[PDB]
């Protein structure tokens, strides 16, 4: 396997050719931002709850960026579900819903960003390339909207018009693309349970689990968007994610310090 | 119930990047055929990438870049092919339009003129799926996602070969390559080996809501695109597995 | 002398965000009525925000954000309503257009197609006036500023009620709410209590240069918008205090 | 062989910034003449900068700024003149379009409406050539570069004088200024002294591929633009040195 | 020569008036970024060669920006020549080719920028005004695409449709506009020779030469785009350029340290 | 004061019947040139009669018929040439229109499509003037009467020769035939000998109200019609003796 062998195949064969795909798999692997952590702040689980949830998290982010480079992505929340319901009732396709949902995640990024502006932290574009905000000790963090850019080209789910790739997937793929060292989903439960704890009285906490074990238990579409689990098994750089409760003070800080709070979901 | 059709009168045409790679010898007869089609249909013409994306893949992989970096670098070449094609059609009122324009203002632009040209690559960008080091959501995939999302009347894929064979008709096993007049996406997806269309095209066909068939035709043979847009069988028909309401 | 009329043949229609909030039951009959109006007028359709702006106000105020932060957050919801409405009209050649396009290129877009859709919120953004914690320059205000600046033939405000009452016909004092067939902006501005239109609309009416009347009509009753655009009295007429040259 | 013509049916008209500087007395008769020309031609109208660019040059040079800083500051004034002119023509379907739109989507915009307005300055910006402290690639130059690149049917330059004289007919040597009915670019380029057109216009004429003549006419005399667009000799003809295929 | 004398002429005379031009020539001369160096990284000569050429140059840039402010422009390369050949065969004019070539230089800037992002260095717009990245010791460098913005308004050459002003000219005019102290072209040969050394066996190395001497020897269109030579003779700020071999480790670093590696081409 | 111009943006083109007589070898390049002119002008194309009118004159005179009988018999052949030409342009939206349509509804037809074709013969019919046994008001005359009555922008006469000579360049004195680049109608009317244009054309030029020049060009040389419609001098210019208001 040499560069000449790969370049010949790249010229002479279709990109669909298994021989080309295999030669491509052998290429070197560059991590663009290997030292950053991607954090998702849930829209419904955090930002929609207002000051009592958001203000403590702002304080943690400000304290944490002294020792950690952070890419902070926003979820969407109840306003996106309202738009999805309106548009779905009209027969609009998933590609149109995806555009509508992005505007709500944008709103949340702007609200978070204004609480952090006096600390130097901006709302950005090309966060994974926004190299200048991340390289400063006075800054060391960016805020971005968590929706993927697929918009009208969103691939639909097998059933229904709800975009299957939303802000969990958007934040995860950014972490994966830039080769970040860590991916933390900040929600409103301690982590993954045997069942939805908002509905079940006796659900059991799961500290650590693989994607396959989650599927075997029917937890494929539980605390994370179910496509994120499949994305995680195909990932090159981010082979595990951590889910923590942002309503507990210090949870984010302790997750960044290597403490095993919440649930760790591994690719294998 | 399925989603409504946004532009039911639209016809989407995807031009393979490798057709453009052949230069004037291929492009001039294609431009002339497109010109005579303008009064007959309402056309969204989408260009693929071709050989220049292969070169930027070679450099990018040598530099170690991930699949989300290679995806917009290949899309760039599809866009340049689109500017080239549109320039040849400018005197008939045709221009290249950007992705945001295609996604939000296609209706008004097709009210102003008979056809527009755009890039067939979808804007997956740095959010391309991982797994392969080669971006999976390429020009065929992006064209179908758009055509099916719009509920368009059809998507026709215009290639430098007659259609789909049992092997690469330009590759090592060319001798055993047999032409496939018709196929299903699910049959193709179960096969192994190369294809003239993205494998991801087969996946989005499985979740499609409107487009029932996509025909792959040889754009190097004048008249095949014209016949395909009238539903005549002149290449390979791909059944998507959407079947009627 | 007053300024000239830039688009004297234009008709501006503002769709209340709360009409859109009702979903298909309200939107489908409205889309059908708009479709039959397309050959009769040259329409700039502007959407308001509705209930989602109320939710983002609740979050924003809880976070303590100033009025110049809340203004673009509410405008976002008007824009989404505009994309929804335009999508339903795409097959007739209608698209959503951005504020810069409305302000600089409306003439060419209404030459290409019969109607376009835009956001009714004006781009006051972080430069919204202080005083109230609620952005004052909202959808009714933005639609009137545009209509009067263009010298348009009219502005019709399409609501989820029959017009202006002496009290909120959906509120606590509903029992004493009396319908107002006609009113003047100066009379309304002197009143206290809620209205179906921005209070800022009354202020910009006072400095208006062209539009003499604005009619508020119930978009939940099919045919009222059509009648209003022909000048038939089917809701509340607001006299602006512009009187002729 | 020479390059093809992209928009062979196009007519380009450059309006001198100093014509606009005269305000309504000049602009109103020009707008009326343009209105009657709209059904006769497919017009790209490009505005120059005029006196405001002179003022920003005075401030900029006093601040010591280089020629690549002064170039976009002067272009700004050409753009404002273009917005002013387009606004006067809005009721006929005319709008101002941006440089990216002119360069990539002119065909579709001239399919939607009969004329558009743009800035005549080329986007050389901070990459303007050094040498003179005054940006050389100005409005006449930008209009010709575009017209010749498009292979347009003509370029007509609309001035506040009858054409080219042997001296500035408004300057100190006005007494010896003799009218030049016809000239060649190479003859002008060898002359010394002021001209009503950029000296850089003479240079790009030397490398032109399509436009054979450019006529300079007095836009303050109603009917001269109309006659020039039909090829009638009413000002100064500049031969470019392109001669036929 | 007073401000009043210049302002009177600016109002009363055509910009073509020799008297106005002469008064304008006497104006004060401000350098916007006098302390920065503009570097062009060749597309065909460096970036198209991949890891073996690009990775050592990335390392040099990272080390060099500790003592030097750098504006790093990208060339285009073989993909631009492919597009030029397609478009030229169709009869398309030089203005259309110029737009096509810019996309290729943009690609190269993005690839370079991703290798430098973890060092804080961004890909930018208005690099010569991108004052905030250049003013930090942690950054001190930007990457930009080297094509001029003329696009459809590109002036054609006397013959043929190849845009005459490409990435050498784009990078040079940026250095000149911002009054930078130094302009370095990074290519794949040690410098200027008596003839093309890729084709000639006995070409002789030229350490230093003026534009006029180059024309007198028939080297007008040799290692630099020939219009750059004329641009250099009209320049106000950048009156000489240096051409070095980027395939030799440390050449860029040593050029920045004042060592006379490569060829110095002077305006006069 | 002179009468107003009814269709000031109109361009009238008269195609000589003898050009059509040459069949495909002449008509196909002319049709292609007309096709590329369609987006540039608003064209009324009028066809002359040619050799078949000569044959019906031979039969008619042999039968002794008067000039008012021969006039509609020759007009018939101009109409057939018009149907032939229009059929070749049908795919571009061009049709033949009747004389009543040309006289009363030309405006709406040129609003629907870019060009129409009609017969150049005027409807003098059995009310043709006596004197000559050959109808005097033929195709050139009818085309000019219409063009000047409409106040059209121009009339271009498209011939099988380069223009007007001092003698028939295809006749006995061909050897002394000298090309006339420019002439006046009054000078021609005083001359004796044959011309490529009706003598009656010179008479109606004398009473014309709007058209100042008519150019006669060789339609067998591709590009001359295109150049003439832009006012380039490529054949014989006839000055009518209208001079400006
Ligand atoms: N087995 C489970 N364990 C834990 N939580 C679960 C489980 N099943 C369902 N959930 C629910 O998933 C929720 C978290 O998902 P949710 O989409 O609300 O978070 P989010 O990131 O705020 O979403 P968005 O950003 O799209 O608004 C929890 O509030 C919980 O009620
Ligand atoms: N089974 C197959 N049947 C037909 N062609 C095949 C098959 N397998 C491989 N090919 C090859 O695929 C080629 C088309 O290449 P490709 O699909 O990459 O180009 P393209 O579609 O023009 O490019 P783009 O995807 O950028 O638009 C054909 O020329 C053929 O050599
Ligand atoms: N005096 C009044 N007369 C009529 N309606 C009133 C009055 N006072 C309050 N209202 C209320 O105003 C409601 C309309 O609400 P609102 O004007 O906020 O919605 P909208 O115009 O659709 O929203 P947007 O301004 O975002 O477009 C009516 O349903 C009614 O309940
Ligand atoms: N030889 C000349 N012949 C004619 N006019 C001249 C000559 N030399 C100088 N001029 C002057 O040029 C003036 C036109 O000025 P200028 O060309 O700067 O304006 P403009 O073209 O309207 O501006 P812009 O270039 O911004 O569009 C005329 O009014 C005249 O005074
Ligand atoms: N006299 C000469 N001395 C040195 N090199 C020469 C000479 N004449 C021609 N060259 C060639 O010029 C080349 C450098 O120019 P080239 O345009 O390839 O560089 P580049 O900056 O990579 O271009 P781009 O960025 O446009 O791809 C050298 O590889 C060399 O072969
Ligand atoms: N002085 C002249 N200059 C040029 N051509 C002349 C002259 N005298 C006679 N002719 C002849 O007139 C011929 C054109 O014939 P004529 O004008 O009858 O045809 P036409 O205009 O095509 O027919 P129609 O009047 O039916 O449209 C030329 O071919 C030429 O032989
Ligand atoms: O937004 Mo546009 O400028 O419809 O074709
Ligand atoms: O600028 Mo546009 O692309 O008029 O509808
Ligand atoms: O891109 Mo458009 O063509 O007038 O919005
Ligand atoms: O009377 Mo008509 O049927 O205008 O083209
Ligand atoms: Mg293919
Ligand atoms: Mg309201
Ligand atoms: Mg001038
Ligand atoms: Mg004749
Ligand atoms: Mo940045
Ligand atoms: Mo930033
Ligand atoms: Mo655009
Ligand atoms: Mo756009
Ligand atoms: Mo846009
Ligand atoms: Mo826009
Ligand atoms: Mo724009
Ligand atoms: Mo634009
Ligand atoms: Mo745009
Ligand atoms: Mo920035
Ligand atoms: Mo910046
Ligand atoms: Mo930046
Ligand atoms: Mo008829
Ligand atoms: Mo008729």
């Amino acid at each position: 396997n040499s560069t000449a062998e790969l370049e010949e195949l790249l010229m002479q064969r279709s990109l669909t050719d298994p021989q080309l795909q295999a030669a491509a798999a052998a290429a070197a692997d560059f991590r663009i931002l290997p030292d950053a952590t991607v954090i998702k702040i849930g829209g419904q689980s955090v930002i929609d709850r207002g000051r009592a949830a958001v203000y403590p998290l702002v304080d943690e982010i400000v304290a944490a960026r002294k020792n950690h480079k952070l890419l902070i992505g926003t979820g969407a929340g109840t306003r996106a579900r309202h738009l999805y319901s309106i548009a779905a009732g009209l027969g609009l396709p998933a590609g149109v819903l995806a555009q509508l949902g992005s505007s709500v995640a944008d709103q949340n990024a702007a609200m978070l960003g204004q609480l952090l502006a006096k600390h130097g932290i901006p709302v950005v574009g090309g966060a994974g390339l926004s190299a200048v905000p991340l390289s400063l000790a006075e800054v060391n963090a960016v805020v971005f909207s968590g929706m993927p850019p697929y918009k009208l080209w969103m691939r639909p789910a097998a059933e229904g018009v709800i975009p299957p790739y939303r802000t969990d997937a958007g934040c995860f793929l950014l972490a994966e693309q830039f080769g970040c060292k860590q991916m933390i989903f900040v929600k409103d439960e301690d982590g993954l349970y045997t069942a939805n704890p908002k509905t079940s009285k006796d659900a059991t906490f799961i500290p650590r689990i693989s994607v396959d074990e989650m599927k075997a238990k029917g937890l494929h579409d539980s605390i994370l968007e179910f496509p994120v689990l499949d994305l995680l098994q195909s990932a090159q750089h981010v082979r595990e994610v951590q889910v923590v409760n942002g309503l507990v003070p210090g949870n984010l800080t302790r997750a960044l310090a290597g403490e095993h709070v919440g649930t760790i979901i591994t690719a294998s | 119930k399925r989603p409504i059709r946004l532009l039911p009168w639209l016809q989407v045409v995807k031009i393979g990047g490798r057709v453009m790679d052949r230069g004037a010898d291929a492009i001039l007869p294609l431009v002339e055929e497109l010109r005579k089609l303008l009064p007959e249909h309402r056309l969204l013409i989408l260009t693929g990438a071709g050989v220049r994306a292969r070169h930027v893949f070679s450099v990018g992989l040598d530099l170690g870049l991930p699949v989300g970096s290679l995806a917009p670098l290949a899309a760039s070449e599809a866009g340049q092919n689109g500017h080239i094609l549109a320039a040849m059609l400018a005197s008939e009122g045709v221009s290249y339009v950007e992705h945001p324009t295609v996604a939000d203002q296609l209706a008004i632009h097709l009210s102003a003129t008979r056809a527009v040209v755009g890039s067939a690559f979808p804007p997956y960008h740095h959010h391309e799926f991982p797994g392969s080091r080669i971006p999976p959501h390429r020009a065929d995939t992006g064209a179908f996602l758009l055509a099916d999302a719009f509920g368009a009347a059809g998507l026709t894929i215009v290639e430098n070969v007659d259609g789909i064979y049992t092997a690469d008709p330009n590759g090592p096993d060319r001798g055993q390559a047999r032409f496939l007049p018709e196929t299903s996406a699910t049959d193709l997806a179960k096969s192994e080996g190369p294809l003239p269309v993205d494998r991801a095209l087969l996946d989005v066909m499985a979740t499609a809501r409107h487009i029932e068939r996509v025909q792959v035709v040889n754009g190097l043979v004048p008249g095949r695109l014209t016949a395909a847009l009238r539903g005549e069988h002149v290449g390979t028909l791909i059944r998507t597995g959407v079947r009627p309401a």
